[PDB]
């Protein structure tokens, strides 16, 4: 379970995908479904404290993390409340970018 | 209104009233007048239970008289002529018809309308078809079909109207149906059926529309009988488009992600040939795959001409529609027994919640067949009630019999019977763990061998085995004999494999093996050299032994359909597997393989064979095993002489003439392969020709030998057997077949340019392959 | 029908008996529905089409017997011997294999399919909602606790073998499908370790705290408190 030998090849790692201009879309203050007609199905979801939509992202090569983008959102009582990552920056110059 | 009070049910026969009442929607002290008459007279007369029953009120003892309905205990058959009896038991069986199963008149009737109407699907319209009924015993009936068909139903005339564009003549050579004629004759060539007839003609519109006639309106087809309902004519009027030019489609949408400019690029539509349906097909291919690559299974192009005359241009606008971004939510996995999940697991991409492409996924399809554990596979999609962004991907499979013994004969032209023995296996009932016994015998050779692998030691997988050989040569035979010797080879080895890309996978593998080479009386010098630069002599007679630290290194990669019907592809691949550095005898050698595939044509098509390498050793050992060297000419080499006959015969005790041949291997295949259309389409007969090219050489001229020289000239240079690039003309035919239980070897060998010093052999026959 | 000879039923049943001890299938089948023609107010239907079902248990089919058995159903539902019928029901989907060239005395049969448990579940799911007091229900218990456990097995192997391919976002779903789903199972342990193992991966401090304190709640006592999980071989 030890020693990977120089193996140059690897299988392709993904970690999650998101579309920029939904990004743009994220005003703050509505519900779980219009969130989720806005954005989709996020990929997880959790009971306890079922509200904490993010997505992620990885080029992984056996396993490390290569790239990384993320943005937590949060809800109470059925509704937008706040929500924050390091994905919405750089969505935001990459939407000027294309537009 | 009237309440139930144990109703007695009477003119029962079988019915056990007790299991009446518990199928009666009502028990003992229920009020009814008419609300439930009407479901339980459909309840009996479902379940095949009665025909007619009447239901009053009285006292409470309610007389419910019953007929029992008719039940088949016993079946029977005939009347199967066009097809066997057990085809028409299935088939009816299918519908029913089981023992008792409550018969009824009705499913009589449909049953005989389906297989009515199924026979005359084919060409089968003149057809008795009378059914029998017999009364078996208080339930049980028998029914019998009796078919008597007709004559056949042949197409004698075929005609059309339209046909300014294209001779008749060549159209009807291209449609692929038969008239009346000679070598028509076999297997019934000019029947009828609806559906080859509508394939037919989707080829054939189809053809037109490539020949830039735009849409090719199809007017309406007809079909006329004969006396006595016979022959038929066929008759079809169309409307062609006419001739014209596309060069300027275009595309148009939203990509999201997707390049446009990329879209640009994968366009490949010209002005050129002004049209061709089947390309355009191919690009909708190619565009929707990409149009998923990305992970949108419903994205949806739609297409629409904008028609020009005059100029005669029709252009076409592609509007695609991308939406609804998807992901996969679990994966199910069917077909599991008597195997492991994550063995297949191991090899496909998208392990969950993965943007869903078809890119990867007939990778997969590859990556599972080329296991081949299973005949078929198949891989579903299906939401949930969560619809949005996750779909199942569950996968079919079809297990496979694989856990028996290769005990498999067969016959060689030389030898004569060779067996072979072992049990297969590579599954021990769960994963992988591939190990089995493979042995052979003959009357010159014997090997035992066991294999054991894992194909997967890591989490990518890396294939790692012992495996044993214990494989002895005998080349002392009968007056067929090859120089006569013995070899002693056994030992073990391990196999290690790692892939480096999807399409590319190495493997590598050390040991060290053991040889014990041995003499006979008074042989050539190029035994007595060898003996006695390493090996030692008593009497007449002599040995040598020695070690053989071995390596081997290998590649390779296949691309051809084959399944003993090669197609488009060919293999690729070097290898190098003898004794390496580290022992005695410091050689080295290659290998090479082509496989070129041209299926150019229905029937007819050519495969290039390649092959370069050099034997040739290094080190303190400068010379060549005499063992070590090839046996050139025949078979394996050129399909041509007999085995091993290439290069200088040499004259020795007794006068007679074996050669060596060199330690050069390079071969250039070109055969006319096709297989007979005469039966059918089954994977049984093909037939070539033989014209290969075969270069062998060792660089060592050969003047001197025993009292004699055996070449035209004294000088004769032993480098080639002839100029640069050495090869001997010949070419004859191959009849080829598959399978009459499987391995064949059948050819006709026609040489050209007989030299005074070489042997040939006109026909060559092997049975249950070799090795 | 070879013979169609008159007989008595217990001799029939005899000559069935043995040939069940003789592997002998055909005539015993055969002489079944000859037997029932015969003699249609009979009870030897059940044992009949039961034997058969056995025997075809026994053989690679079991079309027939399930055709016989719910047609049974339809015929008597009353008569107590469907307690067999479902048994061997959830027998004929469980699939013991018995043959001397596949022993492997560990034998997990955790490759059948899930269907085949899920039917067996159920079936013994009825039949103890019916029959709480039937003639055997610890080997149907048995059976299902078995069952659920290579349930649970199959899909931490999944798991596992995704962490060797390191697929955290999968086992995140495998894990969370396994507490809601499969409770009082042997597999959770290492569901929630290999949890954690996701989420420091994923760099979820809060999360793989709040997941601490669940399984010390839960499982105070556990090596892998102070061991990081790892794969087995």
């Amino acid at each position: 379970r030890v020693s990977l030998f120089p193996s140059y090849k690897l299988k392709i790692i993904q970690g999650n995908e998101l579309e920029p201009r939904a990004v743009a879309a994220l005003r703050p203050g509505m519900t779980k479904d219009q969130v989720l007609l806005l954005l989709g199905s996020p990929i997880l979801r959790d009971a306890f404290h079922t509200d904490r939509w993010d997505y992620t992202f990885n080029t992984s090569r056996n396993g490390i993390i290569k790239e990384r983008s993320n943005l937590t959102v949060y809800f109470e009582n059925g509704v937008l409340v706040r929500t924050e990552g390091d994905a919405l920056q750089n969505a935001a110059e990459a939407l000027r970018a294309k537009q | 209104d009237f309440t139930i009070q144990d109703i007695r049910v009477e003119g029962l026969q079988r019915t056990e009233p007790s299991t009446v009442f518990n199928y009666l929607p009502v028990k003992v002290g229920d009020t009814y007048n008419d609300t439930h008459g009407s479901a339980i007279i459909k309840s009996l007369y479902a379940t095949g239970f009665f025909d007619d029953v009447r239901v009053e009120t009285a006292d409470g003892q309610l007389l419910l008289t019953v007929i029992e309905r008719p039940t088949i205990g016993s079946l029977n058959i005939t009347g199967a002529k066009m097809l066997q009896n057990d085809a028409i038991k299935k088939n009816l069986e299918s519908f029913g018809l089981a023992q008792s199963q409550y018969f009824n008149q009705a499913t009589l009737n449909q049953a005989v309308a389906g297989l009515k109407e199924e026979y005359l699907g084919r060409g089968k319209l003149n057809i008795q078809i009378t059914p029998k009924v017999t009364k078996l015993a208080r339930n049980r009936v028998d029914i019998d079909i009796t078919i008597d068909e007709g004559k056949s139903a042949k197409i004698t005339d075929i005609e059309f109207e339209g046909n300014q564009v294209y001779s008749d003549r060549k159209l009807m050579r291209q449609m692929s149906l038969t008239e009346g004629g000679i070598w028509t004759w076999l297997t019934r060539s000019d029947r009828f059926d609806r559906q080859k007839f509508a394939q037919d003609m989707e080829k054939v519109t189809d053809f037109y529309q490539n020949n830039g006639y735009f849409d090719f309106r199809i007017l309406d087809t007809d079909i006329q009988t004969n006396e006595d309902k016979t022959r038929q004519t066929i008759k079809i009027t169309v409307h062609e488009g006419g001739r014209f030019r596309w060069g300027k489609v275009s595309i148009e949408g939203d990509t999201n992600e997707v390049p446009k400019a990329e879209l640009e690029k994968l366009l490949t539509m010209k002005p050129g040939k002004w049209y061709e349906r089947q390309q355009m097909t191919a690009v909708l291919g190619e565009i929707q795959n990409r149009m998923g690559s990305a992970g949108y299974a419903y994205s949806e192009i739609s297409v629409q001409p904008l028609p020009n005359a005059g100029t005669k241009t029709v252009d076409f606008v592609l509007h695609i529609e991308p939406g609804r971004k998807i992901y996969v939510n679990e994966i199910h996995i069917t077909g599991n027994n008597k195997t492991r999940d994550e063995v297949v697991r191991r090899e496909l991409r998208q392990m969950e919640s993965a943007p869903y492409d078809t890119s990867k996924l007939q990778r997969s399809k590859e990556r599972v067949e080329l296991l081949g554990y299973f005949d078929n596979v198949q891989f579903d999609a299906v939401p949930l009630a969560g619809t949005p962004d996750k779909v199942d991907l569950n996968m079919s499979l079809t297990e496979r019999s694989t856990g028996s013994l290769d005990l498999s004969a067969g016959w060689v032209q030389d030898t004569g019977l060779v067996m072979s023995a072992g049990v297969s296996q590579d599954n021990l009932f769960g994963t992988g763990k591939s190990a089995a016994l493979r042995a052979s015998r003959s009357k010159t050779t014997l090997n035992g061998s066991l294999s054991f692998t894992d194909p997967y030691f890591t989490a990518d997988g890396v294939s790692l085995g012992y495996d044993i050989y214990g494989k002895a040569f005998d080349p002392r035979k009968a007056s067929t004999s090859v120089k006569q010797y013995k070899t002693t080879t056994a030992g073990g080895g391990v196999r290690m494999g790692i892939p480096v890309t999807e399409y590319d996978r190495v493997n590598f593998g050390l040991a060290a093996e053991h040889l014990t080479v041995n003499t006979y009386n008074k042989a050539p010098k190029r035994y007595a050299d060898f003996i006695r630069k390493y090996g030692k002599t008593d009497g007449a007679d002599g040995s040598f032994k020695g070690l053989l630290y071995k390596g081997t290194v290998g590649w390779g990669r296949n691309k051809t359909d084959s399944a003993s019907w090669p197609t488009r592809g060919y293999l690729t691949g070097v290898n190098a597997e003898i004794a390496l550095p580290g022992s005695k005898l410091q050689y080295y050698s290659a290998t090479h393989n082509q496989t070129w595939f041209f299926p150019l044509s229905k029937t007819f098509t050519l495969m290039l064979g390649g092959e370069v390498g050099i034997a040739g050793g290094y080190g303190r050992t400068k010379e060549i095993p005499f063992f070590e060297n090839f046996y050139g000419g025949g078979l394996g080499s050129v399909r041509g002489y007999e085995s091993g006959t290439l290069g200088p015969k040499v004259y020795d005790e007794y006068g007679e003439k074996i050669s060596y041949g060199g330690n050069k291997k390079a071969n250039v295949s070109a055969e006319l392969l096709f297989p007979m259309p005469g039966a059918k389409d089954a994977r049984t007969v093909r037939l070539s020709l033989f014209a290969d090219a075969g270069s062998v050489w060792d660089g060592r001229t050969y003047t001197a030998a025993e009292n004699g020289n055996n070449k035209s000239v004294y000088s004769e240079n032993a480098h080639k057997s002839t100029f640069t690039n050495e090869l001997r003309y010949s070419a004859g035919g191959a009849v080829t077949w598959l399978s009459p239980l499987g391995p064949m070897k059948f050819s006709y060998a026609y040489p050209l340019k007989k030299k005074p010093e070489d042997e040939i052999q006109r026909f060559q026959f092997q049975l249950g392959t070799t090795f | 029908a070879q013979i169609t000879q008159d007989w008595s039923v217990e001799k029939l049943y005899a000559e069935a008996q043995d040939e069940l001890n003789s592997s002998n299938y055909t005539r015993a089948v055969k002489l079944y529905e000859i037997l029932e023609s015969r003699f249609p107010t009979s009870r030897h239907a059940r044992q009949s089409q039961l034997d058969t079902a056995y025997a075809y248990y026994k053989d690679d089919e079991k079309d027939k017997a399930l055709a016989a058995i719910e047609r049974f159903r339809r015929l008597h539902p009353q008569h107590p011997n469907m307690d067999y019928a479902l048994y061997l029901r959830g027998l004929v989907l469980f699939n013991e294999d018995q043959s001397f060239l596949n022993k492997l005395a560990s034998q997990d049969w955790s490759d059948r399919d899930p269907k085949a448990n899920r039917e067996a579940y159920q079936a013994f799911a009825e039949l103890v909602q019916r029959f709480p007091n039937s003639k055997y229900a610890a080997d149907a218990t048995a059976r299902m606790v078995k069952l659920v456990d290579a349930l649970g097995g199959n899909e931490m192997s999944v798991a596992r073998y995704y962490m060797k391919r390191g697929a955290y976002i999968a086992a995140a779903n495998r894990a969370k499908k396994i507490i809601g789903s499969y409770q009082n199972t042997r597999y959770v342990e290492e569901s929630l370790a290999i949890l954690e193992l996701a989420y420091k991966k994923l760099d979820k401090p809060q999360l793989a705290a709040d997941t601490r304190r669940v399984l010390e709640t839960n499982f105070p006592k556990s090596p892998f408190l102070t061991h990081a999980w790892q794969p087995d071989d």
